[PDB]
């Protein structure tokens, strides 16, 4: 394995990838890249089932205690999106406007996660082509002095290892990470749409059976 | 074509490098016509001119 | 002909690497669904839709004469759960855009489930060809490094190219072909569900029987 | 068959084979059984897996749509629909039925009966557009088989050239068996590229191009049926429907 | 011709030929019979198979759109569309007829004529948007011929290459002098790549660029004839329509 | 590196790329490339956080003092799109019409930035293929000297340099610039969409807390 | 569609390879040349 590290091949492939990504994005994107990885690799604490019972409780309250009672139930609730959603309904705002206020938070969260994945997907697009550049700079050197000058072997290496770094990094690191970010955005966005459908159903004062039947569509 | 074909950049790379090798090895060696003759007739029958 | 075309160290790089790339690429709860995915891919149709229509059609006739109170004869629980529940939303306490909304969420959920099955096979079928190249380049680095005689250079390189042949063939004969069949059966199952949504809403609108068969047969090949 | 396909295949043969024969080739030199088995057998396999059998059995209808000879009938049905609108402005709706009771266009016949039966205008479009989008989906389901075949075959080519290199590279020191072996690395490329780009992908494009023309005639008849229900005046009916014709 | 295409083709020829001469070479060695016949013959065959003959007969009009010099006087028609609104405001809609007896733009004429005849706003939008959709579809159908010519020509290059090698190696019978014979076989890849990327795909791009530039002027005229029906004030009319001008 | 530089391989790739964009677009588009780059490398001094305070202040002034007091404040504001927006609402124009007139301007700005990026996306699509052309014209010449493996190696080595310029320019210059134009376009369209919810909320007369809630969804 | 080039490049290179292999096939490699590259290669491979 000691023979798989090659200085010039790492500088061409990774230095090239870094250069292409730094040209491609504003600096305020790149400064957020840590949060991309921290989204990808956090454990599934998903508690959709726990919230589902809270919304059902609030529906049963809303039918009986009146809309003004809901505030006491959400007063210190841990889910901020649910808190804001319920509070807009206790404040008596109309259905097409509470829909419009809530959907903007979901759209912002969907855009924020896509902005993370695209930086990773782009790195996975450039690094393979830096492979080809590393290979061809290598071939130009090898064929340049083909007089068995004894330097052919060293340069043949760079031409191989630049391929290996370019392909392995793309298909084992950058592009695999990208898939997880996109797959885990689709957990959180779905849970937000469930909470929205919860808040609207509480405002319409649907019965517990209709509430549980609708919300179950977002769970598996 | 969709991203499924993204492996093509890489495949190209493999062959290109392999090409470096065989072309590299060819130059060092002159050709012995006898081998050249047998092949010319080995291929002649196959493509049937 | 089969002449020395099996090499272990080449299957281990390709399939081991593919599994590694897929396990990184998805949360664990996705991977545990692959048994269902492959069963949807290779599972008999035994389509009965030509029968579900007949039932949906007949139910309309009952509502037109017998009130919706007697539309509960579906409480026999037709095998299709979607129809049982759908008609239990046409039983009173409901209104047409709400009945549409609750039904259509089940369809949108089932479309998203089947796409999430197929995406694993599409991604597996993209990673496998690229690993083939890794197996080949790893082989060449080992050979060229320790070259003895010019005589054996030919045979050695050949046993090295098998990684590529395993990779590309696996993708275009197993992974990517299945991915297609999962998605092609999903678009046939969703189509039946959309037809029933046609049935359930129409009955509630109390449309004439003859029009019912014209709307429903539109979905039937 | 169809005139543009007939000219195309004749030009194709004179170009590819007729060029090679000028420079003194032989037709039997372009046949290699192992290369045909790898490329066409591999392609057929990937297709039979990737689609249900009830789709594979539809391919005759796909070809019959692609090479259907062209018809100018749209120019006739425009006059029929305008005449029916002329009747609707002036006459009892019974005439719209009995004027149509023998009509060859089934979609138009059914559509007119829906308005004479007095069904509501936003309900009529909800059954007519249902009948259209079923026809649109049928033609897409034909074309996807050829788009898939033309996607697999190139790669089976690369599963031929590499299975050709693995033979040649195995007999470097034997120039007596290199000759028949090296042929596979060429010919398997050639079948992979030629089948994709002269058969499968061209057929796929032509199915889709004929489908668009079928759907446009249906969309015109829909605007016909709805304008007869509105009782729109004949010159404006002519003006709307003429946008679907060239 | 369009000035950018004239500068472009001069640059294209000077770059390709100037490069080929500077590294040593003579032009008479770059022209080959069989390679041209396979690459262009095969491209024509693939396109003829891919489309009905009624499409292929429109190909001249594709070029006439692509290299049309940009007269378009949208800045002049804006003053007409604003002025016509003032005529409706001061003298009522019936005075509009006299302003548009003879206007060069038929789409404007038809639009205004529907408004003075007092058609409902959702109807005048519907009848006019059909014309824009028909123009957009017509120009897309021109461009796909050039896009598909551009996707076949490179692959015909490979087929012409491989058939070249097959003949040379086949009847090799040569004194280790194969360099010239092998070399010529690569001319087919040069014609396949050059024609695709200097003719077919560039022409396709320019068709689509000029189509969008024309559809914008139609969408402006639509907001022009809708605005005179609602009776907007002159400042708001001049504000709205300017958003369609660069 | 005096052996990595070339005359003819640069002329075939860059001259061929220029010939392919000049044929591929109208002349009036090509003269806009300076403005494309000037957007791509616009130094970030953005002040969305300042305009949000201005809009919130304007709302509560409208809700207290009556709409006509808005006229005084808008006159001096530097953002031209915001100025026109309030001027519509001071003119008392109907809400579905204010949305229509404002959204035409946003659509026009989105289309202008797409038209800037497409020149670089197409330049980076042609340049690799001009590399292949430059390569193949090299090989056609060289394969004539196959007899002597004395010069075949050195000759081929220089022939592949056209591939190197075609791939390096595409993946380190043209496609990265195209990405950055699109990235900085979206972060200007977002500011306009925020101004739109600003202007409409001033017209509806919603209270300051709700305005500050809605607008912040467009900010990071 | 920005990847058109690779699908043609591939073929071009490939065609060269298969030819060159055959070329080398009917040729003989002087051991001296092979050794300098093979011995130079192994040690430089970091062996």
């Amino acid at each position: 394995i000691t023979g798989l590290f090659q200085g010039t091949a790492a500088l061409i492939v990774f230095g090239g990838t870094i250069a292409a990504v730094l040209i491609s994005y504003p600096m305020h994107r790149i400064r957020t890249l840590p949060a991309g990885i921290k989204l990808a690799f956090k454990p599934n604490r998903s508690e959709v089932n726990e919230w589902l019972e809270d919304i059902v409780e609030m529906s049963m309250v809303a039918r009986r205690e009146g809309v003004l009672a809901l505030e006491q139930k959400v007063l210190d609730h841990p889910n901020i999106f649910l808190r804001e959603g319920i509070q807009l309904v206790v404040d008596g705002t109309d259905q097409p406007i509470v829909r419009q206020i809530m959907e903007l938070d979901i759209d912002a969260k969907e855009q924020e996660h896509d902005n993370y994945a695209k930086l990773f997907e782009s790195a996975g697009s450039y690094a393979p082509t830096m492979g080809i550049i590393g290979t061809v700079m290598g071939l130009i050197q090898v064929l340049g002095h083909l007089t068995d000058p004894s330097q052919l072997g060293p340069s043949i290496a760079v031409a191989f290892i630049a391929t290996l770094y370019g392909v392995a990094s793309a298909n084992l690191i950058f592009l695999p990470i990208a898939s997880k970010i996109r797959a885990k955005s689709a957990e959180e966005i779905l849970v937000m749409e469930m909470i929205l459908e919860g808040v609207l159903s509480v405002q319409n004062g649907d019965n517990a059976l209709l509430v549980r039947k609708k919300l179950n569509t977002y769970i598996t | 074509g969709s991203p499924h074909d993204r492996w093509m950049i890489t495949y190209a790379d493999l062959i290109t490098l392999l090409l470096i090798f065989f072309v590299m090895m060819y130059a060092m060696s002159r050709l012995d016509a006898s081998k050249y003759e047998e092949v010319t007739s080995s291929l002649q029958t196959t493509f049937q001119s």
